[PDB]
């Protein structure tokens, strides 16, 4: 198998001994300062991994676990916005009147008079009127409760510590070899198929089974505490057949190639949804389905371990 | 030692046939400590000999009278003619102190095998104690020891081990159906398909508490279900 | 060779078996310095020393309650005794800092200088405050039975019996607060509820302990 | 963990601890003393 | 090699020892060169054995309340399906146990920290578990060099598989009824997500209508 | 549905792609296509112990099964879209 898992067991001791010695990565910096240009060259040459060593394997292991550090910080950053979306927001009040209540998810502390930044954003709430549009993601995700935002914030802290573990594991404990990284045929087959392809298959499945029946009930007009919870939209097919009457046919029109019978909730409407101003969600559902079938097909392009497939 | 509990089983190294009833058993390693094997031997003899009194109590108390039920034979309303509605606090006061003497003398025969043989009041006749757990002397009024002692020492355990399982049977054939052992023998031998192990496991005939003179008792069956 | 907190895993290098209650439990390597570990051995004792006083104090005032006596519960004993006896509350706490902040800095300069506090600097008492080892002063006042001398083989056993009761006293005084914040009643009311029905009257059936009720 | 306490005693870590000390001290004072424009008594 | 889908590349190391071996390795996960982490050749054979004999307890565990209920040996109140037991309280939960399924879950938590972590520290430290005092019961727990097959005087009670040649059969036959049973648990789960019935009911309904009641006529057309 | 208009298409498209690559009318694991169009031997990147005489592995079955579904689904929905069934 030319395409194979190849790591090295324990390349670097997990130790605080090198945190005691700043500038340890470079020859020019490890001898301590004599000049304030040392501490600027410390931060300048810090992530210049090509300049630390000459070994391309050691460079590659450094950029592979640093990417888990950037992803681990993004998972903290996302989980902040769901948490500040949960405990300090008006997302409960915003869904009932999303025309007058301004979206707000940052609340400041009343100390030096800076509580005047808590404006009258509506919905029985005071806070900084945000503009990053998370509340429009969350209605598109069909969140409808601050419990869902809190559970995916805890799911964000868990995922961030998993990403910090992964960069620690794939550098200090079990770090890959060089020819693992140089399988760019296997990387593109996995990233086009698994990341982009199965990702948009999975999100379409979130849009079929969760966001479409929730946002159909919001557009028809139902208070968000009266909508069925989305796990009830899975276990009960008879609820889904009330909104879109083709779930009663099950997944038989898919395998019988009677795909025109799915026309209720995979549409090609185009334009905008006039009730809410956004795109049609059944339009975006047929989008991410057809995106997924495209990338899973394109994810079987390059040759890895069997003679089929192209070689770059 | 031979003819073990299963055919193809190698006997453990600490079970070379010295003790009686040694069958190469212990698939839980408990006799691997030599100092623990003696105490587990003493506690096996205690669990054997109390069960042999327990079996010979239960299937005799219903031959002399199949009226008083042995599960509720401890309630003072069911005690016999000079003891009906006795104060159980007074009777427990006898039993505690009469047994904290006997057991601690036996316990010190474990801890110091040899410095507990004499009658401490009357410095007279000793008890010739050949091995631990087997006092003799005045505990042999019939002289049935001092023969092939190893033969009877195996007979004491094999009758004893069966009596342990039969007495836990005597309990579980009483909590499942509320019926005595020879009475559940009659219930089987009348209809041996509606009064089997089936359709009686999973029902506990014992209440949550039976009040004894102002005291409740938890009264738990050995499996859940009612 | 010795029993460790987690079987299989070896004890850390800084933690050979000489302390009382030593079971190799330092996963965070917090005692990796041999001089901060001299401080935490002092710290585990006086936390366990107060918790053994504490856990006996919660239990003995809760044994008296629910029998029929006029006792408060331990979370309400603070209010009821600065109200029954007309004790002004700041002048009670300040004297607590005077008497104990006296008794604490003596310890805090036992750790800095173990030979000290034994120069007759106090009222004449010299070798009473000498201090035998870390966390174990001894002498005439702190060991009036004289159990830390004579046989020292049984004293090492008493050292371990102090730490063992001292560990689970700290767990008890972490559990009395936890039984109160969850349920909202006294400790032996929670025990007697667990002895009424052991099923369904445990921690799992509050809705405060597991949120998946 | 002696090497870990050296890291806690570097220049930016003491800077970000002492600035949380000094801001956090002035924040608590400006909570319990609302708006001190002039030194009162 | 055997079991087509094999390859010449997954046949160098994968020789014919390491029982359950049939050469089927299209991806080449087990590979003693350049390995590390949990793709170690020792951890994967060990986890296959563990995944095998948990599944076959479940494979005889999901089917047993339904088979013994059709045979009338258990009452109809315990004739529930395996997903309707409290494992998935969305799918339905039996309310008549001796405790709340969160009481029984914590009893499961305690009993499976003491079972699984003793099970793990013999993988890491093979001579352990018969070293510290564990009620005298540590004399069982010496195990052997191999972690999947301890063979103490409890885990090899009847001393079955005496010789080496008789042992390779039973080690094979365990995996052979394991890889069947791991597929059976997949054929219990995915077959119950789609159908919504029990496994034995799906066995009865396929013996009744083989054609009109299978995977094909179950997509609810 | 068995033997309908679509079920005949999907059988006659999948088995056509299976009969293509087995009988030298499509590339396999054993043989690729050059920069032109000629069908030339491969490295196989692992070596296969296919017991079949043509070297036709299960990877060859999955590929031309995916292409047989890949052609056939485009034929079925292409014929529904034009109107011919
Ligand atoms: C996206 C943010 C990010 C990420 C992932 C990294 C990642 C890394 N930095 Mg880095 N760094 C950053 C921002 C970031 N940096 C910024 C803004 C600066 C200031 C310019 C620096 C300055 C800097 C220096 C000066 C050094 C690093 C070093 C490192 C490496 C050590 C990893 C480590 O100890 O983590 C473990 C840390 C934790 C907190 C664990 C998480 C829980 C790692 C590749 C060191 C390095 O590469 O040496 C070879 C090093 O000496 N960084
Ligand atoms: C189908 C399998 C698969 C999937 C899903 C991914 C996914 C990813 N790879 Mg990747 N990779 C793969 C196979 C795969 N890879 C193979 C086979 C190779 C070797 C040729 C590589 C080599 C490789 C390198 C060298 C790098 C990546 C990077 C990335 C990340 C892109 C960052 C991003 O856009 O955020 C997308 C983020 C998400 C989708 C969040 C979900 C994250 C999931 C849980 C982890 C990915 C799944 C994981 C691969 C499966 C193994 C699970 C693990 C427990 C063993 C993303 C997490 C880059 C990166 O960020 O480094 C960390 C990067 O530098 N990959
Ligand atoms: C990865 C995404 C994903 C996931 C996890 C699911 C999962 C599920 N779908 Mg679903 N579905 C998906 C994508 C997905 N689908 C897509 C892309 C479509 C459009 C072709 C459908 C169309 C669809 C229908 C029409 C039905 C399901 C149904 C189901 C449920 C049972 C499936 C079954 O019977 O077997 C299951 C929860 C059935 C039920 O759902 C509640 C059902 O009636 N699905
Ligand atoms: C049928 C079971 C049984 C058997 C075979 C034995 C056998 C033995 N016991 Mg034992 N014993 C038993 C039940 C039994 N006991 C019970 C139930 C108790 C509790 C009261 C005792 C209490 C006991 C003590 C305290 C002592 C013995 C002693 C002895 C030994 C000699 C006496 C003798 O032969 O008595 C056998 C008698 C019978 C078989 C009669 C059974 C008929 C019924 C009524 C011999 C090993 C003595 C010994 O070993 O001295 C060194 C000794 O000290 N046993
Ligand atoms: C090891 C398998 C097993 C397990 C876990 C249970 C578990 C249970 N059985 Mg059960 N049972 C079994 C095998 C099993 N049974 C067999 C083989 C027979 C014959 C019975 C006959 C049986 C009866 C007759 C009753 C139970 C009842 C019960 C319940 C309370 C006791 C509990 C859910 C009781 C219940 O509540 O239903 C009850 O009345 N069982
Ligand atoms: C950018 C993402 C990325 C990439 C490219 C890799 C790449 C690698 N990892 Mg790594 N890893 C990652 C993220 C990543 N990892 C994360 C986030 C973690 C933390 C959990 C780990 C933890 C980890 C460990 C502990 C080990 C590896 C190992 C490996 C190597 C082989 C992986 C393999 O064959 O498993 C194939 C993947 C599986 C068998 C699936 C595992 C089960 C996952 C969790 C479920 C599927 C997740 C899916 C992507 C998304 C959820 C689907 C669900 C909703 C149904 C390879 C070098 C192993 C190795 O060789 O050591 C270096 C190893 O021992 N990784
Ligand atoms: C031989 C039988 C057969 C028949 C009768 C049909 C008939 C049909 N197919 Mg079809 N198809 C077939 C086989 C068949 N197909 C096969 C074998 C496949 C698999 C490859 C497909 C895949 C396929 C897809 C994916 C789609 C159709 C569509 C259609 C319908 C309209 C086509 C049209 O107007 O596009 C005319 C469109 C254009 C002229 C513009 C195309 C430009 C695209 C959108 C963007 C630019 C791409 C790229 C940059 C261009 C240069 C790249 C080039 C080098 C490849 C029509 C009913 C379409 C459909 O169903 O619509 C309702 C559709 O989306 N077919
Ligand atoms: C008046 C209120 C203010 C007085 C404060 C107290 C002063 C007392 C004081 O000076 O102590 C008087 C002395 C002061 O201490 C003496 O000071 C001298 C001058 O500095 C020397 O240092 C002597 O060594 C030192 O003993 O204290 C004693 O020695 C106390 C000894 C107690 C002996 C008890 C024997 C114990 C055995 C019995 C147990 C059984
Ligand atoms: C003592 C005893 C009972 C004594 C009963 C008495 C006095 C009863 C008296 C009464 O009834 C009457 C007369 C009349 C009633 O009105 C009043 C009472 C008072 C109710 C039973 C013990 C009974 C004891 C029993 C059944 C013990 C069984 C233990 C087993 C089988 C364990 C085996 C293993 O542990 C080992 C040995 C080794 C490991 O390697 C392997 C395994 C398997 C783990
Ligand atoms: C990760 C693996 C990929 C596959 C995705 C699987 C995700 C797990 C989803 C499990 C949720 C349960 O899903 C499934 O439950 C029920 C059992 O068939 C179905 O419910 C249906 O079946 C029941 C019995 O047949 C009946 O009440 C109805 O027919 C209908 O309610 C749901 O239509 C389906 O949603
Ligand atoms: C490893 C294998 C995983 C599964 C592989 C994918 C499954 C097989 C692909 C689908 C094959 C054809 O699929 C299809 O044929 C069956 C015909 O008998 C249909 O069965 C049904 O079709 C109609 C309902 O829609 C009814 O009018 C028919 O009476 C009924 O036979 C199924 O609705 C469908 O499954």
């Amino acid at each position: 198998k030319k395409v194979k898992i190849a790591v090295d067991r324990n390349p670097v001791e997990t130790s605080f001994e090198k945190w005691a010695k700043p500038g340890h990565f470079s020859r020019t910096l490890s001898k301590g300062p004599n000049t304030t240009t040392w501490i600027w060259n410390l931060h300048a040459d810090a992530h210049d991994f090509d300049s630390h060593t000459s070994d391309l394997e050691e460079i590659s292991r450094k950029v592979f676990s640093a990417h888990f550090g950037q992803l681990g910080i993004i998972f903290i950053w996302l989980s902040g916005m769901y948490f500040h979306g949960a405990r300090f927001s008006n997302y409960e009040a915003w869904l009932s009147d999303p025309t007058h209540i301004k979206p707000s998810a940052q609340v400041v502390w009343p100390i030096v008079g800076q509580e005047i930044l808590n404006g009258d954003v509506g919905g029985g709430f005071q806070g900084i009127q945000i503009t990053s549009g998370f509340f429009q993601l969350w209605r598109a995700s069909g969140i409808t409760s601050e419990l869902q935002l809190y559970t995916t914030a805890i799911g964000g802290l868990v995922m961030a510590a998993a990403m910090f573990f992964a960069g620690w594991f794939h550098y200090h404990k079990a770090a890959p070899k060089l020819e693992w990284f140089q399988n760019v045929e296997s990387m593109l087959n996995h990233h086009l198929g698994g990341l982009l392809g199965l990702g948009s298959l999975a999100w379409a499945g979130h849009q079929i089974h969760v966001s479409l029946p929730v946002n159909k009930l919001l557009d028809a007009g139902v208070d968000p505490k009266e909508i069925p919870l989305p796990h009830d939209l899975l276990l009960n097919r008879a609820i889904m057949a009330d909104l879109y009457p083709s779930f009663a046919k099950g997944i038989a029109p898919f395998f019988t190639l009677n795909w025109s019978e799915y026309s209720d909730f995979l549409t090609f409407k185009g334009g905008l949804n006039p009730v809410t101003g956004g795109l049609w969600l059944s339009d975006t559902a047929h989008h991410h389905v057809a995106i997924a079938v495209l990338f899973l097909v394109a994810g079987h392009m390059y040759r890895t371990n069997w003679g089929i497939g192209h070689s770059m | 030692d031979r003819k073990l509990w299963a055919p193809g089983v190698v006997a453990p190294e600490y079970l070379k046939g010295d003790l009686a009833g040694d069958y190469g058993w212990d698939p839980l390693g408990l006799g691997a400590d030599p100092t623990a094997l003696k105490w587990y031997r003493q506690s096996e003899l205690q669990h054997a000999r109390w069960a042999m009194l327990g079996v010979a109590g239960v299937l005799v108390q219903e031959i002399v009278k199949p009226d008083v039920y042995f599960y509720e034979a401890g309630l003072p309303q069911n005690l016999p003619e000079p003891f009906t509605n006795i104060n159980m606090g007074g009777l427990l006061a006898w039993e505690f102190i009469l047994m904290h003497w006997v057991e601690v003398r036996r316990w010190q025969d474990y801890k110091n095998f040899g410095s507990v043989n004499e009658d401490p009041i009357f410095k007279g006749n000793k008890v010739p104690n050949p091995e631990m757990g087997y006092p003799g002397g005045i505990f042999d009024p019939f002289g049935f020891s001092k023969g092939n002692l190893k033969e009877l020492q195996t007979k004491e355990i094999k009758n004893g081990r069966l009596a342990m399982i039969a007495y836990m049977a005597f309990i579980l054939q009483a909590q499942a159906t509320g019926k005595g052992p020879l009475a559940a023998l009659s219930a089987h031998l009348s209809n041996p398909f509606g009064n089997n192990i089936l359709k009686n496991i999973g029902t506990c005939t014992v209440p949550h508490s039976v009040d004894v003179q102002g005291l409740t008792i938890p009264l738990t069956c050995l499996w859940p279900g009612s | 060779v010795r029993p460790v907190w987690f079987p299989g895993n070896p004890p850390p290098a800084h933690l050979d078996g000489s302390l009382a209650g030593d079971y190799g439990f330092d996963p965070l390597f917090l005692g990796q310095e041999p001089q901060t570990l001299k401080w935490y051995v002092q710290a585990e004792l006086v936390h366990g020393r107060f918790a053994m006083l504490g856990a006996a104090g919660i239990i003995l005032t809760s044994i008296g309650a629910k029998v029929g006596l006029g006792f408060p519960e331990w979370y309400d004993a603070g209010k009821v005794v600065v109200e029954k006896n007309n004790i002004d509350f700041p002048t009670l706490m300040v004297i607590q800092f005077y008497l104990m902040g006296w008794a604490e800095t003596k310890r805090w300069y036992d750790f800095k200088n173990p030979g000290s506090q034994a120069d007759g600097s106090f009222l004449g008492f010299t070798e009473e405050f000498k201090g035998l080892e870390n966390g174990y002063p001894g002498g005439r006042f702190f060991d009036p039975m004289g159990l830390s001398r004579g046989d020292a083989a049984k004293y090492q056993e008493y050292k371990q019996k102090e730490v063992k009761n001292g560990r689970l006293a700290m767990i008890a005084c972490l559990g009395f607060a936890a039984q109160y914040a969850a349920t909202g009643k006294g400790p032996l009311d929670n025990l007697a509820d667990h002895l009424a029905d052991p099923n369904h009257v445990n921690f799992a059936t509050n809705g405060v302990s597991i949120p998946i009720a | 963990m002696k090497d870990f306490t050296t890291y806690l005693s570097t220049a930016p870590v003491i800077a970000t601890i002492w600035f949380t000390f000094t801001a956090g001290l002035l924040i608590e004072i400006n909570r319990y003393f609302p708006d001190p424009l002039v030194f009162s008594f | 090699q055997l079991y087509v889908g094999a390859s010449q590349s997954s046949l160098a190391y994968l020789d014919g020892s390491l029982p359950g071996d049939f050469g089927f390795d299209p991806l080449g996960l087990l590979d003693p060169v350049n390995s590390g982490g949990f793709i170690e050749p020792k951890w994967l054979q060990y986890s296959e054995v563990i995944h095998a004999r948990w599944a076959m307890l479940g494979a005889a565990g999901c089917i047993a309340p339904e088979v013994l209920g059709a045979a009338g040996l258990i009452p109809d109140a315990t004739n529930i399906k395996w997903f309707e037991s409290g494992v998935i309280p969305p799918a339905g939960s039996y309310n008549g146990y001796w405790a709340d399924p969160y009481t029984i879950f914590f009893v499961e938590i305690v009993a499976m920290q003491f079972a699984e972590l003793r099970r793990l520290q013999d993988f890491r430290y093979p001579g352990s578990m018969g070293q510290q005092y564990f009620l005298g019961l540590e004399a069982i727990f010496k195990g052997s060099g191999d972690a999947a097959y301890p063979g103490g005087p409890f885990f090899n009670l009847f001393n079955l598989g005496k010789t080496e040649a008789a042992m390779k059969e039973l080690k094979l036959k365990e995996i052979k009824n394991g890889r069947l049973a791991m597929l059976a648990m997949l054929g219990y789960g995915a077959q119950a997500v789609m159908t919504g019935k029990g496994p034995f009911q799906n066995l009865v309904e396929h013996l009744a209508d083989p054609v009109n009641n299978n995977i094909l006529t179950n997509f609810a057309g | 549905f068995i033997g309908s208009s679509t079920n005949l298409i999907m059988v006659a498209s999948t088995t056509a792609t299976l009969a293509a690559a087995r009988f030298g009318l499509a590339p396999t694991v054993k043989k690729n296509t050059t920069a032109g169009l000629k069908l030339v031997d491969s490295k196989n990147s692992a070596g296969v112990i296919s017991n079949d005489p043509a070297g036709f592995t299960i990877v060859d079955v999955l590929a031309m099964g995916a292409a047989g579904h890949g052609l056939g689904v485009g034929i079925v929905l292409g014929l529904k879209g034009i109107g011919a069934l």
